[PDB]
């Protein structure tokens, strides 16, 4: 996506929540609940790619691994896009597709409720579009708890 | 196979915007492919709703979308506008006005009411 | 009068969608466009 | 692209279910997604022809 | 306007059916 859509304004997707799959608007960072849980689940042996000489001279550069690396000429990178950055990505994917959904790509983004971007994909599946009306509470009671 | 021998109707094959069809050329140590694809332009921004309410009954789009103007409800297919008259045979009927939400008022017609009689 | 200019980086540019649960946007025209892709096939043989 | 950009109608792509719609969410290193899928339930059986 | 296009009859029982 080179459109890097905002989270809308608009919460009102039918009767379906979605706030902990958007990102925190409270956070510094642009991930949303689950995704600041998944960064905090997966562990980085380090972090910030910086030790200044002086930090490890001493005993302690035996202890730290990963300066006894850069000792013997074992360096590590940065990556070039920042975990804000993607998390700018999947922003802008949430965006577009809650918003558009089919439509958010392939082109401008076209707007549609939210009710009707399932109806459609219902249909895709093979199911009558009436089955999302009538049961329109329900799909997003069980959505909203499945979440 | 997929893009040149079969329309691929996978979203991100064949390039971007709707696939419709290629072309394969050859070039030294592989192949280049020419992809004709399809993007929507120009779109207009219609009142829509799930379903029109006629005599108590849900009347849902066979096809496309219901939209509207200032005045008047009408069918179109999602991917182009053409506007349409809501008729009894472009559209589903069950159910009822108390079911769907954002159901709206607009008579449906329909095309036998003359009965040639 | 000319020099290394760091920076960072813009990812696309910013956009956003009215979403108004009321309405839907419609095409009505389209555009057919033809965009290429290059895939290797294959390498030079050795021996 | 397959799952969140379009609707994909791969029978064993995107989870299992039907595919209906999903979600990306970002991991260290990676990509988790959440995909929505619908399954039927409660079957019952009728005479056929 | 359509290029192609062929004089055919269609068919419509409609008013048969009536009377
Ligand atoms: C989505 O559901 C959550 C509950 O899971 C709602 O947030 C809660 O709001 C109450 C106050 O009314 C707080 O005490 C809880 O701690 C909140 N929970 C969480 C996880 O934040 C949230 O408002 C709902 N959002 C939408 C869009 O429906
Ligand atoms: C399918 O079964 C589910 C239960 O397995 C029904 O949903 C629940 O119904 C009870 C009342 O009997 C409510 O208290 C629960 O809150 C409902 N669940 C949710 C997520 O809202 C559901 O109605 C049945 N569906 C059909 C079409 O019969
Ligand atoms: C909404 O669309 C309808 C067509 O579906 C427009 O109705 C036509 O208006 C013209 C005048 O500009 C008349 O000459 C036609 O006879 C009307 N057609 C029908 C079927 O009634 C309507 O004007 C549009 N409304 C708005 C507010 O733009
Ligand atoms: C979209 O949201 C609007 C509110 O922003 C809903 O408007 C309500 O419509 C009912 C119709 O019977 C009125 O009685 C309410 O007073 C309206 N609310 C407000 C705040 O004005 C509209 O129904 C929603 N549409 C859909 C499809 O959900
Ligand atoms: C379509 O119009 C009818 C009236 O001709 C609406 O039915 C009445 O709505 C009022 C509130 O505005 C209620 O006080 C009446 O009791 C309703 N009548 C009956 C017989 O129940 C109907 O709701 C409108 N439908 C839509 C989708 O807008
Ligand atoms: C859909 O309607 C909106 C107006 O509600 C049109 O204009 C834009 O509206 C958004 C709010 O959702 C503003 O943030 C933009 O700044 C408005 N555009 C401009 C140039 O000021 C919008 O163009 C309409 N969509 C279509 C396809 O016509
Ligand atoms: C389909 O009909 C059968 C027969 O009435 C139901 O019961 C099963 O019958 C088969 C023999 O044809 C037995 O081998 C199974 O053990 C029976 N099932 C049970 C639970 O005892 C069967 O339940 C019906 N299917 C549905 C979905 O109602
Ligand atoms: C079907 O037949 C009619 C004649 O019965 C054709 O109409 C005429 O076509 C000639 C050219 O061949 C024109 O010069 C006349 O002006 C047309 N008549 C009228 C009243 O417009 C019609 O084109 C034929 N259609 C097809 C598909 O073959």
């Amino acid at each position: 996506v080179k459109q890097i859509y905002k989270t809308p304004p608009i919460k009102d997707f039918g009767g379906f929540n979605f706030s902990q799959i958007l990102p925190d608007p409270s956070k510094p960072s642009k991930r949303s609940f689950i995704e600041d849980l998944l960064f905090n689940k997966v562990t980085l042996a380090d972090a910030g790619f910086i030790k200044q000489y002086g930090d490890c001279l001493g005993d302690i550069a035996a202890r730290d691994l990963i300066c006894a690396q850069k000792f013997n000429g074992l360096t590590v990178l940065p990556p070039l896009l920042t975990d804000e950055m993607i998390a700018q990505y999947t922003s802008a994917l949430l965006a577009g597709t809650i918003t558009s959904g089919w439509t958010f790509g392939a082109g401008a983004a076209l707007q549609i409720p939210f009710a009707m971007q399932m109806a459609y994909r219902f249909n895709g599946i093979g199911v009558t579009q009436n089955v999302l009306y009538e049961n329109q509470k329900l799909i997003a009671n069980q959505f909203n708890s499945a979440i | 196979s997929e893009c040149v021998l079969g329309q691929s109707k996978r979203v991100d094959f064949c390039g971007k915007g709707y696939h419709l069809m290629s072309f394969p050329q050859s070039a030294p140590h592989g192949v280049v492919f020419l992809h004709v694809t399809y993007v929507p332009a120009q779109e207009k921004n219609f009142t829509t709703a799930p379903a029109i309410c006629h005599d108590g009954k849900a009347h849902f789009p066979r096809e496309g979308v219901f939209v509207s103007n200032g005045t008047h409800w009408f069918v179109t297919q999602r991917n182009f506008y053409e506007p349409q008259i809501i008729t009894t045979d472009n559209t589903f009927v069950s159910g009822n006005c108390d079911v769907v939400i954002g159901i709206v008022n607009n008579t449906v017609y329909d095309p036998l009411q003359p009965e040639l009689d | 009068s000319q020099s290394i200019i760091a920076y960072t980086m813009s990812l696309g540019a910013e956009n956003s969608v009215a979403y108004s649960n009321n309405s839907i946007a419609i095409p009505t025209n389209f555009t057919i466009s033809v965009t290429t892709e290059i895939l290797p096939v294959s390498m030079t043989k050795t021996s």
